[PDB]
């Protein structure tokens, strides 16, 4: 955290852009105001999502090293960590994360594409510290990213 | 009740002078090109076929002198009977007394015959606007449409405001005919317009009072290149080309609509272009994740074991992979965007639905 | 009643399409659908205000004859008949047709035009067979039109 | 309250000179035009009355000059008082004196008496140079109008934030019947323009003067055929022609929605047609119906006892028939689904009234 | 359940002929543009040369025959089976009789062996007017694509009650990638027109005849200037030049709509513009107001103080700001009520929403 | 966090590397220009003069090099910092090492010393090559603007994702103000199309390759009307003639959208100009009554007694009167019906404000 | 039903696209949510004329067999038997198919064409085997069209 | 007072013109009845708004010499009394025109612009006659106006 005074006073003005009531803090509320203003329809759901995956330590709302961190991200053009999570997203077809890892590498290990028999479904599961198979992006993410 | 027996005869008859004013006017525009052309192809030496001709078209225009009188006659009684009175001079008045004498002095004009091939370029002018008679055609056309007689049509246009007396069969012949008749009108003009342009070059041995000559420039003046190798400055000339280009320029402004119309696309293979294009981007999309997956697990082989080479490249290629996947997702996202854009009347239409069904 | 047979076919074909139902006689809720399908907007004082001056003899809906005479009407493109209803009808400023005539005269015998100083009073009060005044519009019309 | 009164002073003395404004354009176009067609179409020993009309259009530049002084103390003196100030000083600033100077150094510029018919290079140009006052009657006629003289007109426009300053006149008169204005405007200035075209051709008798054979060169520039029978050679010569090829190309857009606007096509004849088109395809489809019905009626004879090409004939007009049918079924379910689409208005019209009158 | 594997086969099997059909016409546009050629250049002493392209044209176009009897034999065998078939001579369509002896006919004429080049002018019409087979790639195209083949295609169309007989595969392609083709065909068709315009300016001698001189009259025609450096004054080359021209101007309309489209602007986009001149307007309305408002301050400061000539510009000064202040506000007004009432869709959405969710 | 400094870093290098690119190629065209027309006008080889400029140019080409050398090696760093990642050549920017390899090699032909007028074109091509560096325009251009320098924007920008790369800062210039830029360019391109023109064909005087004679012609070109007093008899002439006619009238395709939506007539003059035109027309209508009425009037007076000429003439007159007041009565029903039909907006927001207020 | 094997995969993959659920079987209510998003105003009545005109054995919903020969359906051009349909709708002024055979004979065999004299209807009604008349689609179909 | 008999008609026109009941007078519903007819959307609250600036004297709707004052206003293009408004309402963050003043000279007194050291404070504390500040506009405009 070694921002220059210029760039803090930007992003200062930024934050009180962002932050119209200025009690520090805008609420969900208002934020739903806001991204309606910008021409969206809203959902609370949606709304609910947005807070709880930006807010951390259970203040609520938003924090200003929360803002500053969520500003670090979508900065950059592209990556290789915000943009594999389409590698669990996609082969969901429950869609809850909970899909078994046999059966979606059997059935996308075919499109036009063949690897091995059963060694990619071994590595697979051994690469997991419990074995637990089915969607655990830890191991995976462990082993790929780093 | 009888005013509209007396009113349905009185358009029969109308309908009857229009086409008799129609086909004289044909016979007469035939007489005209008959007379012309005999100076320069063939002789004048028989000095009895162009006194024929000329007492010939003397009489057809006498013949349509009177018809437009009677015409006219039938028109203000119809006037009269529709205003019903009791006078034969209250109908009258200031407009279409000028009208009637207008139409008369246009047909009072005739080339009449006084009594080498070069007549003067000043004594046919009269045989030469006989080409004024082509205003005659649109007031024969409208009322023989027919459309009129039909009582339901009237009715129907009761009970709203329309007063349909002119315009309407034009709209009307413009909606079921777009373009059928504006290029046949546009493809028989050319033959007319060089017609009556061959007139003031028509010299001696000049190479240029031909019509074949002379049907070379007219193409080119509606064209827009016009490099104008003739360059005829004759009397007139002048006028008569600055004519034609302001309407062949005027008259390439169109088929725009048509093009557009006929190439336009219909909502409802909309619909079923827009599905298959979603299913063939969710397959799109499918296959890259997977070859992003596949060439994943690569790299992680290649960690496990020594690096090299082969693993700078397979670096690359994921890079490669990770941008084809971002270019898929923001196409389908942009397609998936516009497709739940607009659909403004289905989508309202189904809301006023559900609130109509909902009740209380 | 003059009319020739292929004329009575013609005109009972436009009755036909006229009378959707056909017991002989469309009646005023279809007299408002079709005038909807027609686009325009309706209302039910004016579909009572549209039936009550067709309809005689107090048969209501719709007759033979009366078809016969309002297509009789609205037919010749101009007269001094059905066209000069309005000599009554604009000079009404409470709109009731009940304004006096006197006070109307004297108001709109002045717009650039000047015709008497109370002769046309005068006369107006004794073309009235009651010299009832106000909007009398039967002896106007006696003696305007004959 | 004596500032409306004033203020209304103060408008009628503006309108008192904004016509002398105009009234004296016509000795300052005077000024020109009968100089230069009596020093060319005549000789030069008409010494007599050149003095004369040198001294003439020296008064009228002097009246004009008065005039405009005039006419921006007035203008100075309302905006002094709707400021409601005393200073003389403060309501001068920079922009109105950089107006004021440039007004006068335009009406400034004015031919002067010096002391074969041939015109000395360009000794006319401060003649020339008085053709620039063109740009006086759109103030004039904006000052002129009436619209603004009426308080109502303001009055409403006030609650509205409409600002009566400018080109409001200028939509207006667009908006009442653009085709005249802008035909007019458009047939005026090629006389302007062939009179001015000839400033240096003249020579002696090099043809390219006489005020002929410049008409000609202009408006087949206009209409961009470009003949190039005579092209002029003079560098001010190809810069005027080049800009008034330009500004008739310019000119040369629009004029075409002219047609498209009065060839619309109203709701209630659209019903009626719509009516119309029902009628007439429930009809025809009855025909056909009957049509193909009669035909397969017609088949069972041949059916039953057998014959040579008969059936076949029968088969190919059953196959026509049934194609026919095809082709007006199609047609009319083009039709209905058309009529069914585009009704956006009137649907939510019909239903908001259904939802009102719903109520509870 | 056959039929759908008879209709499969036919299918492909006519895919297959159709490929054919293509591929002959490349042969035979390829035996093309080189027997008019070898005249023209060096000589025509090699008879035996000519003799075997002519025999090999002949083979050529028997086969060519051939595969387009087979092709609408074919058809008329799909067409047989669709419908309950029990000869072959049962449907012989008039109209598929009349089309197939049209196109026997279009292929019969042929050039053929007879037993100082460049052919003259007399020979070798039907030679030259075997450009009239590019009628066949439009007929192929639509086939070669495998959308017909796809099942659940014509499964989701056919409960739109859409046929997909024809011109739907254009539609597709237009919104596929407009431009991409056109440009291509535009770009294309110059060389062929040269082509076939050279053998109509072809003399012996003349610097008209050769192929680079031929090249160049074309494109002065579609860019409407006309420069006219040379004239076709040939019969057929006056009627081919003014084809050139007509079309040109046809196809002048390009490119228009396709521009303004690639130049368009989304919904997302005008709302980060309207959130920018959110803030720059409040910022600047705050900026001005402390301007005026310390310039009032300057001139009260300066009233009482040193009253002279000093405290004069002061008042011009806060009349400037004064006046730049009521620019901006007009400015901010006039962007904010637009932007306002700009949302439609979005609004009424909105609406909908919230009535919905009002429930009772 | 340090990423966000060292990109801020990169993109300040970025943009000054622009700028001193941008001066550069200026530098470099001013060197370019000066050389060809010292060689032809003035003093040819009075001195050493061009092998200084030669050698001055070439330094300058030397220094561009390493200048898009630092450019591009400085966006290959941003890259590098982009991602994560610790390997030099792991990107490589592998695809675009062509783009690269190919903007240094039209960077790197460059005209060069070799060691009367006698021009070779040989020797100026590399000279005349040098236009190709207008491309860097973009580049500096997209850098200029601050707006992607600034992070509140950005951080609007990331919710309602819309990708900033590219056409972006062209979708802004255009909507800010469209006339400031293009008449601007074509003006400027006059110029230069003008002066390449020029170049390339000054044989020996001949009244071609001066820049007075040749700067003419273009603008007839682009006029699109042409005359064909000279024509460029050279090939490359004839391309760049060609390619200047294909480009202007491919520009004439404009000043639609200048006229369109800036003619316009929005809501509150609409609103207060037909409660004008309703006002107006009520007072006609009323006028009108009158008059007739008041001539019914006369007509009893001079029916009453004397039925004479007088009579007659007053029945006329009622029957002139008559259908007048029935055209004020179509116009004023017209324009109502126009009025109340054509809210849309206003009236669904009225309705829906009304619902909302309706509760319970 | 000797589809090749290919073929066979392809109308799966069809079935698959039509089947959203893949129970095997989407119901009526999804039919009717499909149909919509197809851009269709959906009614329950017209949704159950669908759902019972296509299903066969009172099984509901969608079958393989019946999806299979209503595809074999529907991709003819034209035909004589799935066309002449109309000879029975077009002809019932009552719309319930229960018209007098002989009133629509009479009515219907003048417009513009003229074929005999009672003959036609003798036919008509020696046709059927019970001589039922009105509207008996049967007999005239299995004399009609073989 | 003195304008002339012509101008008074031209006035009682205009008059007659906003004035459609006549009773001399209409009120508040339809003055919002005309405005939404102009094409705005109208609100109580500034209905209300409009009508008590407009009203004076308590007398409530419209009245002659308010009409005629209120149009002697909105016919100067430009001047220093009713454009000078913004001076007390810009600079209003609590927006009810009572901030302090110091405070908002403070804060306003920097935008890009310097004056002095709380000269200007102690000034406008002395302008005011019961040194009020806060936002006490009297004071400020008898002071710059005049
Ligand atoms: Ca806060
Ligand atoms: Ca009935
Ligand atoms: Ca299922
Ligand atoms: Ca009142
Ligand atoms: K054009």
């Amino acid at each position: 955290d070694q921002l220059t005074e210029e760039q803090i006073a930007e992003f200062k003005e930024a934050f009180s852009l962002f932050d119209k009531d200025g009690d520090g803090t805008i609420t969900t509320k208002e934020l739903g105001t806001v991204m309606r203003s910008l021409g969206q329809n809203p959902t609370e759901a949606e709304l609910q999502d947005m807070i709880n995956e930006v807010d951390a330590d259970g203040n609520g709302t938003i924090d200003f090293p929360e803002f500053l961190t969520m500003m670090a991200r979508k900065m950059k053009d592209t990556d290789s960590e915000e943009e594999i999570r389409e590698a669990f997203r996609v082969f969901d077809k429950d869609g809850n994360g909970y899909i078994s890892a046999a059966e979606l590498r059997h059935v996308m290990t075919n499109l036009g594409e063949k690897l091995t028999d059963e060694e990619v479904d071994e590595m697979i599961r051994e690469a997991d510290i419990d074995g637990d198979g089915q969607v655990n992006y830890e191991e995976f993410v462990q082993m790929m990213t780093a | 009740l009888g005013a509209l027996r007396r009113r349905k005869r009185l358009l029969e008859q109308e309908k009857s002078l229009a086409g008799w004013a129609l086909v004289l006017a044909g016979t007469g525009i035939g007489l005209m090109v008959l007379h012309a052309e005999m100076l320069w192809f063939g002789g004048c030496s028989w000095a009895l076929y162009l006194f024929l001709v000329k007492c010939t078209i003397s009489i057809s225009t006498f013949l349509l002198l009177c018809l437009i009188v009677a015409f006219h006659a039938k028109e203000v009684q119809l006037f009269m009977t529709d205003n019903g009175l009791r006078d034969w001079r209250v109908a009258l008045t200031g407009r279409q007394a000028a009208q009637i004498v207008l139409e008369l002095v246009v047909c009072g004009l005739h080339p009449a015959p006084v009594r080498p091939g070069f007549l003067g370029q000043g004594e046919a002018l009269l045989s030469l606007a006989m080409l004024l008679r082509l205003y005659l055609v649109p007031r024969a056309v409208l009322l023989r449409s027919g459309v009129l007689l039909n009582a339901s049509y009237r009715s129907i246009g009761a009970l709203n405001q329309v007063r349909f007396r002119h315009w309407f069969v034009a709209k009307l012949y413009m909606n079921t005919h777009p373009g059928r008749l504006l290029l046949g009108l546009t493809l028989g003009l050319w033959l007319t317009t060089a017609w009556v342009l061959s007139v003031a070059e028509r010299q001696a041995v000049n190479a240029t009072g031909h019509l074949s000559d002379t049907l070379w420039l007219i193409p080119i003046t509606f064209l827009t290149i016009g490099y104008g190798d003739v360059v005829p400055g004759t009397m007139w000339g002048k006028i008569v080309c600055l004519c034609t280009g302001v309407m062949g320029v005027c008259c390439t402004a169109l088929l725009v609509a048509v093009v557009a119309r006929k190439l336009e696309f219909n909502k409802a293979e909309k619909h079923v272009h827009n599905f298959m294009m979603d299913i063939q981007y969710t397959k799109e999309m499918k296959e890259s994740a997977a070859r992003v997956l596949q060439e994943a697990w690569m790299f992680y082989k290649h960690t496990r074991r020594k690096e090299s080479h082969a693993a700078r490249r397979h670096q690359r290629k994921l890079l490669a992979a990770i941008n084809a996947f971002r270019q898929v997702k923001l196409k389908h996202r942009k397609l998936r965007e516009q497709v739940n854009s607009m659909v403004d009347i289905s989508k309202m239409h189904m809301i006023l639905y559900d609130l109509q069904q909902n009740l209380s």
